């Protein structure tokens, strides 16, 4: 280390740790500055020689990484707390520690009352919190002139290949109100992740289509027995038919094979029973669990059945429930002996089926006991598919965490540009201790967005010339608007003009990594005394 | 733990392994040749021109290398051919641009130049590309013999010719989505040792060496129907588990063989039923074995479903309980040919499968049980050509003239797309022309004047199908000359090159774990 | 080499590489020394003495290294300096820029004649093209503005800011009284340096301006015979005897008398050859000042060969230690030889007024030698650019509006124009973005991003870098009008001369 070498044990006796502290705070940092943002680079990090992991996230980095000291150990908590809050901010908590535990200490050594110091880390962080709860200004999902709609178009602008963000912009709208889950605090605000949605290639590269009620995908190529009827029904079932073993607990250790084979040969026909017994009740399509063989498969090609199999138990699931049905009534063995009964029949205006790119789906026009939807995904090819719906889900959890908190900022270092040279003016006037926390803070804010910028190779200085001369006392104004721009594009690593982008961050997410920040001043400092062990 | 590495140190790193591994081989691969030997410790030589099987024999580095052997793999995983091309493509790309343009300073438009860079590519190819006929075996020979020659190979190129023209057709996977295209399971080589030139004999459908593997199975039934387990195997895989005994030395021998003696009165309960052939996922045992063969009744044994099922439909076999008793038999034919070919007394039998699911594993015969493998690798390469002309028609002649086509026509566009853009886009425009001028570099004289008479040909008269030969060094019609550069491949090249070139500038840094 | 004989210390690599780049190390200030600088340069001079600039010239000429390499291309930039004033600042960037594509092209294996022919024909072509990208002549050295304009080009590409003063104050030393037409003098226009007053404070009096103490009184005539002189007093006292005085206490009494009637026949045969102003780069004597107060003919206490040099050189005069009676020969030229205060400086002026001939002396007051030296500096080599003797002197884009035209023009052309050669003749149109590097340098930003832009400006001949953020992030600022063109002449020189030396310096293993 460095300094006095007299006694181990971590003990270098202050500024020497303390340095080997900010050294190692300095140095864990690193990684995250190269991969913060977007625009920061992909990390192939070995994991042990020939093993290696390739990640741009500093917390996925932390997680592999160990750590050496406890200024690399505070840190991997605090970093990996904010990537525990959500994973928003991971890469922002990490580098402003390691300028403020030099910046920590230097007055809370000081003493006067020693307590209050790093407050001046802490309330400066309240005073971003209020301000940072005062961020309308840029990234609004809370409304826009679509609201949602231009919300995630110009989120479908802040992910977009292509024209996406004309349907797309419905979609994602679509999306939250396709899933319908009981949320509390009261949200209207539904899981985004779980909306219902579908990849068709072929037609319309950019396009899309709502689905009224949830789109069961079911299986149709396969098994060329006819499920259809256009019904007002389905019959929703967790079971499967299977005419190899249905039924198990026989033993191949039997001298007697005869019993394998014989439940085999009986319980083999039952499959297609058990539809009759669900036909006989009025259900003319009636939506069954799969996992038949491939040779049971072709023989149910083949021998042929009339029922709905191998259909998504996520949909399937979501629509017995939208349609009223269960998947389970009367099902206590299986055995396709059982008789049918129609509670676990959905119940619906028509359930009609319609194949569309060749794929033929259950779709249940009024699910009635929610409401229901998906959007299915009208591309080139899946993977041109896969392009846009990953584009559309951060359309999504922006509005999500706008729907999560109608406060926001603009996601980045830029709502720091404002606050910093204010907070350090918040701090100027404070004068003594306080003009240097508050300052002391807020200049180790700077280093966020700007190394953000140089991982887009934005010239940093650019991002600061930009950013702070709109803030100004001018406009020390977050408004709700703009007379001044406090926005930065991540994935440009530049200040754009989008004030409802998707790739921002709401108001949750950047109270915390303030005070995560603060923490690692605090983080480390609690020891009293120091000593060696034998 | 935690370990930190930065800047160009590492991207230079990066720089140097792929690139010295793009030495060799780029003077390896095509018509003109070398040779990259490996010395083991021992003075062991081994001379390639694969790197990727001299990289694999001894240290491979970490920061350029161990990215490069996949995407050596995947190239090879994808077309089943290119391992040497990606490396010394993403090597060229690799070389130049970052250092110059990180002395110019951004990583971004170098990641972004590889996009468009790429794309001119799929652009001037494609134009360029020139259509051949894939009903006609010969105008897939002619594109198909140059991807069989990869690196010296045409000796078995007009035998892996015949054999993968017929095969790729039939290919259709158990989903039979579409022929064409396909993975190496829904088109299969097994390479079937000894015999001679003359056995070769083009299998277009799925091969079982486990149907008949013995002389007194079944003999030549034309329609094969393996009757799946279910009955005419009742299941039992366990064992009596008899006590034991101190009195007999026997009960230690018996209870073992109790084992495989059931399956035995399996197959005496196959017997009865006389499938002309067997199929058993459990697996039948030798011991079980005897007396299926002596009812002229073959055994599949230790054969998954899928393997029978593919084939149950492409040999077009009832998979039963028993053939007396009801599981709805599957169709008597599937295939037209069954040919059980014999090199010693372990019967190789291969049916000939017509648009099946199948496997579409493919019979060839070297001659002997070694140079087989280059059949393979070459039908491989043949049955890429057969699995790309049946997607790609239009493949690109070139010399590498193509890989000039590329690099003027960006060069052109250098100047259409400009900004600083450009300078990237002009700097990854010069890394492409390389792999053909040091094949025509191989050759001699001036090949940067050659390369100039290219660049001077390039725009005037052709970008690649009209170019430069590769070993000869002339400029030259490449369809006129008959070399052939798959689009395909060429496509998946710098595809492949650009992402991993992507990467090796994005990494500055890794951990130790 | 190998063998014990063979002297030499230049060749192969060390030619590929250590020649160049030797040619390199120099060049690299060059860069912040040309066109709009903000860079300046410490130097002592083997003086210890501190002088700050931005030119190489004065610096190289003292660098000594072991290599011709450097040693020989300052003498084409010289061969510049002697014919133009300024561009040098420029004139080695180039060619140990273009230079470097070479060794390139040697890891790249391109010939020596390969890599020299294709920018020869190319630097014709420049030399075909370059006069085709003439966007201005100049007009009228009367005229001070059509003077300044440019002027300021050469000071801009010493020294950014002062230009505007200057380049005015210079045709305010009336550059106007010579045509520029086969004629124009440096010496009889001559900078004077007045330390004191302002730098700014530098004014102009047509006729010579001496700093040296105009003593005796003003001259006997204005016209007036001058006999110059080297010493001609080295005393008429003479230095013997014991103390370095006197010996004898007998001695002191002719010691101190034969100093005065000498130096009165002296300064009476000063009357006597008839000289009407007394040059005494020996001391003065108050005697002597007394008889040249007497005899009226102005006298001057001290000279630097500077003063006796031009005396000689402008009055055709002849300095020479007189304890012998002065002898025109000398004679007179001025018609007006006057004492004046200029900075409130005894300065001794004489001024005779002609077409060709006119002494219009460039008088400097100024605040700091070590700045009123380059203050010279840049003048100097702006004045010198005003040195065409084209008084139209068919204007280019100054400050280097150019070089992204040309860079335009060859390499595309480059390629067209066919074989291995195109590409010498393409590496040709690259060392042009130099000066909007080199400015970019100084301005702080990525030539890409200026020639980028400045390819973006496509045909323009206006649109360039310079100082300020101008320079910097459009990298736009208007090289054709700021007010700055350049003379095509010395513009064409540096492409003819920088293309000399560096293919010459290259072909040399030896």
């Amino acid at each position: 280390m460095e300094g006095p070498l007299s006694v181990f044990g971590d003990r270098s006796t202050g500024e020497t740790i303390r340095s080997q502290n900010v050294m190692a705070a300095a140095s864990i940092a690193n990684i995250v500055k190269s991969s913060l943002g977007p625009v920061g680079l992909d990390k192939m990090l070995v994991d042990d020689i020939g093993d290696v992991t390739i990640t741009n996230d500093g917390a996925t980095i932390l997680k592999l990484l160990e750590v050496e000291h406890p200024a690399a150990k505070v840190l991997c908590e605090l970093a990996d707390l904010q990537d525990k809050e959500v994973g928003d901010g991971t890469t922002s908590v990490v580098i402003i520690a390691a300028e403020l535990l030099k910046n920590a200490d230097e007055l809370v050594k000081q003493k006067i009352h020693p307590t209050s110091v790093i407050s001046g880390y802490r309330l400066a962080c309240k005073e971003a919190v209020r301000y940072i709860n005062e961020n309308l200004i840029v990234n609004t999902d809370e409304l826009g002139r679509d609201c949602l709609i231009n919300a995630a178009k110009t989120s479908m602008s802040s992910k977009i290949i292509g024209i996406n963000g004309d349907f797309f912009a419905n979609m994602v709208v679509d999306a939250v109100l396709a899933i319908k889950y009981t949320d509390i605090r009261g949200q209207p605000r539904y899981p985004v992740n779980s909306v219902n949605i579908l990849k068709a290639h072929g037609r319309s590269q950019m396009e899309s289509m709502l689905i009224s009620g949830y789109a069961l995908n079911c299986v149709v190529g396969s098994q060329g027995m006819p499920k259809r009827i256009v019904n007002a029904k389905i019959a929703c079932l967790d079971f499967s038919l299977q005419k190899t073993k249905m039924k198990l607990g026989v033993q191949v250790v039997i001298t007697d094979p005869e019993k394998l084979d014989q439940i085999r040969q009986r319980e083999s026909d039952i499959t297609k029973e058990r539809i009759q017994k669900i036909l006989a009740t009025g259900a003319n399509v009636i939506l069954t669990t799969g996992g038949i063989d491939d040779m049971c498969l072709k023989y149910f090609v083949e021998a042929g059945a009339m029922a709905v199999r191998r259909v998504l138990k996520r949909d399937l699931k979501r629509i017995a429930k939208a349609s009223g049905a269960t998947i389970l009534s009367t099902l206590a063995n299986l055995e396709g002996e059982e008789t049918f009964e129609a509670a676990m029949l959905g119940q619906a205006e028509e359930v009609v089926q319609e194949r569309i790119c060749d794929d033929e789906l259950i779709l249940i026009k009024n699910t009635k006991a929610r409401t229901s939807a998906s959007i299915i995904l009208r591309g080139a090819n899946d993977f041109m598919c896969d392009e846009m719906e990953r584009s559309l889900h951060d359309a999504l959890c922006v509005v999500k965490r706008v729907l999560e908190s109608k406060s926001v900022v603009p996601g980045g270092g830029a709502v720091e540009a404002a606050l910093s040279i204010y907070l350090e003016n918040y701090a100027t006037s404070m004068g003594s201790r306080e003009q240097l926390a508050i300052a002391e803070f807020a200049r180790s804010l700077l280093v966020i967005p700007n190394t953000l910028a140089v991982n887009a190779a934005q010239d940093s200085t650019d991002l600061v010339a930009k950013l702070r001369a709109f803030h100004n006392e001018a406009q020390v104004n977050p408004e709700r608007k703009n007379l001044k721009w406090i926005g930065l594009d991540l994935s440009n690593g530049k200040p754009r003009d989008n004030k409802q982008a998707g790739v921002f961050e709401p108001t949750i997410v950047k109270v915390k990594s303030l005070k995560f920040a603060t923490e690692a001043a605090i983080t480390i400092l609690r020891i009293d005394d120091l000593i060696k062990l034998h | 733990n935690t370990k930190r590495e930065s800047g160009r140190k590492v991207q230079s790193g990066n720089i140097n392994a792929a690139k010295t591994i793009a030495d060799i081989i780029r003077t390896c691969l095509g018509p003109k040749s070398m040779m990259k030997m490996l010395l083991d410790p021992m003075g062991g030589i081994v001379m390639t021109n694969d790197g990727n099987a001299i990289l694999r024999e001894i240290q491979v580095q970490h920061p350029a290398a161990k990215s490069m052997i996949e995407i050596s793999r995947t190239q090879d995983e994808e077309v089943g051919d290119g391992t040497t091309s990606v490396i010394i493509l993403a090597g060229e790309m690799l070389s130049v641009a970052e250092h110059f343009l990180e002395q110019q300073m951004h990583p971004t438009v170098v990641i972004s130049a590889y996009r468009k860079a790429l794309d001119d590519m799929i652009s001037t190819l494609k134009k360029i590309s020139i259509p051949v006929d894939i009903s006609d075996s010969d105008m897939m020979l002619n594109i198909i013999n140059s991807s069989i020659t990869t690196k010296a190979i045409s000796r078995w190129s007009s035998l892996a010719c015949n054999i993968a023209l017929d095969a790729v057709k039939m290919v259709q996977f158990e989903e039979n989505g579409r022929k064409e295209i396909d993975i190496k399971k829904y088109a299969r080589v097994e390479k079937i040792p000894g015999g001679i030139i003359e056995d070769s004999c083009v299998l277009r459908g799925v091969m079982i060496n486990k149907d008949v593997t013995h002389p007194r199975m079944r003999r030549y039934i034309k329609n094969p129907r393996i009757v799946l387990l279910d009955s005419s195997l009742e299941y039992k895989k366990g064992e009596s588990q008899t006590d034991i005994e101190i009195t007999r030395e026997e009960d230690f021998t018996r209870i073992l063989q109790m084992e495989e003696e059931y399956i035995q009165q399996l197959c005496e309960d196959i017997i009865q039923l006389k499938p002309d052939v067997v199929i058993t996922e459990k697996g039948i045992s030798d011991l079980a074995q005897h007396y299926l063969m002596r009812a002229n009744i073959t055994a599949i044994r230790r054969v998954r479903k899928t393997d029978n099922n593919r084939i149950a439909r492409a040999c077009g076999a009832r998979i039963v309980s028993r053939p007396e008793e009801l599981r709805e038999d599957d169709v008597g034919t599937g295939a037209g040919l069954l040919e059980i070919k014999k090199i010693g007394d372990e019967y190789f039998t291969f049916i000939t499968d017509c648009k099946d699911p199948k496997a579409c594993t493919i019979l060839l015969r070297g001659a002997s049980k070694e140079i087989l493998s280059e059949v393979e690798r070459n039908l491989q390469d043949a049955m890429q050509v057969c699995r790309n002309v049946l997607l790609d028609p239009q493949l690109v002649p070139g010399g590498g003239a193509s890989e000039m086509a590329v690099a003027h026509a960006l060069t052109e566009k250098s100047k259409a797309m400009t900004g600083v853009e450009q300078w990237p886009y002009r700097a990854v425009a010069q890394a492409l022309e390389v792999i053909p001028r040091t094949l025509i570099q191989n050759c001699g004289a001036s090949t940067i004047r050659l390369l100039t008479s290219l660049r001077a040909k390039h725009t005037q008269e052709n970008c690649e199908t009209w170019g430069v030969n590769g070993e000869t060094g002339t400029l030259v019609d490449m369809k006129e000359l008959g070399i052939w550069e798959p689009l395909a491949v060429k496509l998946q090249t710098y595809k492949t090159a650009v992402e991993t070139a992507v990467l090796l500038l994005r990494i500055d840094d890794i951990v130790s774990g | 080499m190998l063998k014990e004989g063979a002297k030499h210390f230049s060749g192969l690599e060390e030619a590929v590489y250590r020649n160049i780049q030797a040619c390199k190390e120099l060049a690299q200030t060059t860069r912040t020394a040309y066109g709009p600088n903000g860079m300046n340069k410490m130097v002592i001079n083997h003086l210890e003495k501190l002088f700050v600039t931005n030119d190489a010239a004065t610096i190289l000429r003292e660098l000594e290294v072991q290599h011709p390499a450097a040693k020989m291309i300052v003498m084409a930039s010289h061969m510049q300096e002697q014919e133009v004033g300024d561009g040098t600042n420029f004139v080695l960037v180039f060619a140990g820029a273009l230079l470097e594509l070479a060794e390139e092209l040697l890891r790249i294996g391109l010939s020596v004649s390969e890599v020299i022919e294709g920018y020869e024909i190319a630097c014709r072509k420049a030399h075909e093209i370059l006069p085709n990208l003439v966007c201005c002549s100049a007009k009228n050295l009367r005229d001070i503005d059509e003077v300044s304009s440019l002027l300021r080009t050469s000071i801009m590409s010493k020294q950014y800011g002062n230009e505007v003063f200057l380049a005015k104050l210079i045709a305010q030393a009336c550059v106007s009284i010579f045509p520029d037409s086969g004629h124009f003098n440096v010496d009889n226009i001559r900078v004077c340096k007045i330390l004191g007053s302002g730098i700014s404070s530098s004014s102009v009096l047509h006729g010579m301006v001496f700093k040296k103490e105009t003593e005796g009184d003003v001259t006997s005539v204005k016209d007036a015979k001058i006999a110059v002189y080297s010493c001609p007093f080295d005393g008429m006292i003479t230095e013997t005897k014991g103390t370095v005085l006197i010996k004898t206490a007998e001695e002191l009494m002719n010691f101190s008398k034969g100093e005065e009637n000498l130096m009165d026949a002296q300064v009476k045969a000063i009357a006597d050859t008839g000289a009407n102003v007394v040059v005494t780069g020996g001391k003065v004597a108050d005697m002597a000042l007394h008889y040249a107060n007497k005899y009226n003919i102005m006298l001057v206490r001290l000279n630097s060969k500077w003063d006796l040099r031009r005396l000689c050189k402008t009055v055709g005069a002849t300095a020479l230690p007189r304890l012998t009676p002065p002898v025109l020969e000398e004679m007179g030229h001025c018609d007006s030889v006057y004492l004046s205060e200029v900075g409130d400086t005894q300065v001794v002026v004489f001024k005779h007024e002609k077409e060709d001939g006119a002494i219009s002396t460039i008088v400097l007051r100024g605040s700091t030698d070590n700045l009123m030296d380059d203050i010279e500096r840049a003048v100097d080599d702006g004045v010198n650019t005003f040195k065409v003797l084209t008084r139209d002197k068919r204007l280019v884009p100054g400050g280097g509006a150019t070089e992204i035209e040309l860079a335009k023009q060859i390499t595309s052309y480059g390629e067209t124009c066919p074989g291995l050669e195109q590409y010498a003749i393409k590496k040709f149109a690259e060392a042009f973005e130099a000066i909007p590097r080199a400015l970019a340098e100084n301005s702080g930003v990525k030539a890409n991003e200026v020639i980028s832009k400045l390819y973006a400006v496509h045909q323009e001949g206006n649109k360039n870098v310079g100082l300020d953020i101008e320079a910097e992030v459009p990298a736009v600022k208007d090289m054709l009008e700021a007010g700055i063109l350049d003379t095509y002449l010395g513009k064409y020189w540096a492409i003819k001369l920088a293309t000399n030396a560096a293919v010459t310096v290259l072909r040399v293993d030896q």
